[PDB]
């Protein structure tokens, strides 16, 4: 029985086994940027 | 094949002797009646010498398997034809020693054995904790 029980146990890591195995444009941006270094030195000032 | 008999009083009334010996064999539960020493006796009521006598009568025989005084002797139960056996009794410090087998020693040791084998067997399998990832591990 121990023996029978143990060959169970030995499926369920057969079947981890396989588990494991089966887990293991442009111009936008340039007038985005425009703006954006625009805003941010405050340049403007007038 | 199991128990001890000892009558230490026996030995008081009498002294613990050879011929003594055979009738403190007599005197023990282990002893039967329906041997020759006791129609031997009975017949006298109404040691060489005595196995000289045992060859004339047939039946069941109980005879002197050895002397070490004042201590030990075997005591041999035979069945005479040649002349069988039966069983062989110790007579050691004023008590009667059951023959206990061959067979059944044997029997009381792989029944020792068995048994704790299984307590232990028991108590260490109820410990492990198994996950098919970790197989057994002990917590």
């Amino acid at each position: 029985t121990m023996q029978l029980i143990k060959n169970v146990q030995d499926l369920l890591i057969l079947t981890r086994s396989i588990k494991e195995k089966w887990l293991l444009d442009e111009k936008q941006i340039e007038e985005l940027l425009d703006n954006c270094i625009e805003t941010f030195v405050a340049e403007k000032t007038t | 094949d199991e128990l001890q008999w000892k009558s230490p009083e026996w030995i008081q009334v009498f002294g613990l002797r050879t011929e003594n010996v055979l009738d403190y064999f007599a005197e023990s539960p282990f002893f039967d009646k329906t041997s020759n020493n006791q129609v031997i006796k009975m017949q006298r009521q109404f040691y060489m010498q005595l196995e000289e006598e045992l060859m004339k009568l047939d039946g069941t025989e109980y005879v002197l398997s050895s002397v070490r005084e004042p201590d030990f002797w075997v005591i041999r139960k035979q069945r005479r034809t040649e002349i069988i056996p039966l069983q062989d009794y110790y007579i050691i410090g004023a008590n009667i020693y059951q023959s206990p087998t061959i067979f059944k020693i044997v029997q009381s040791r792989l029944m020792s054995t068995s048994y704790h084998l299984n307590s232990t067997l028991e108590s260490l399998y109820d410990l492990i904790e198994f996950q098919p990832s970790q197989g057994v591990h002990y917590k």
